[PDB]
């Protein structure tokens, strides 16, 4: 994290302060997917 | 505000394209900071005398 910050500067030199690195987003674990037809009336 | 989230959410197919319009999308970020840079500074000067 710190040298993705470098490349925002363009510069090897990086002053005192705070800045701005790209951001971070958190990432999804799973997928959540929320009649019967009438086999046991065909087949039976 | 990010751009790349804004104008396209989540999703590479968008992200990619974003690519092509170059400095549009930090720029603005360059700009927001910019305003939320002295926001502080306002209430430097005001407050903090």
């Amino acid at each position: 994290p710190l040298s993705e910050t470098k490349c925002t500067l363009k510069s090897f030199t990086v002053e005192k302060g705070i800045y701005q690195t790209s951001n971070f987003r958190v990432q999804p674990t799973e997928s959540i997917v929320r009649n019967l037809c009438p086999f046991g009336e065909v087949f039976n | 505000v990010d751009c790349t989230m804004y104008i396209c959410g989540d999703s590479t197919e968008c992200s990619n394209l974003l690519l092509q319009y170059g400095s549009f999308c930090t720029q603005l970020n360059r700009a927001l900071t910019g305003i939320a840079v002295e926001q502080d500074k306002n209430t430097q000067e005001v407050f903090a005398q």
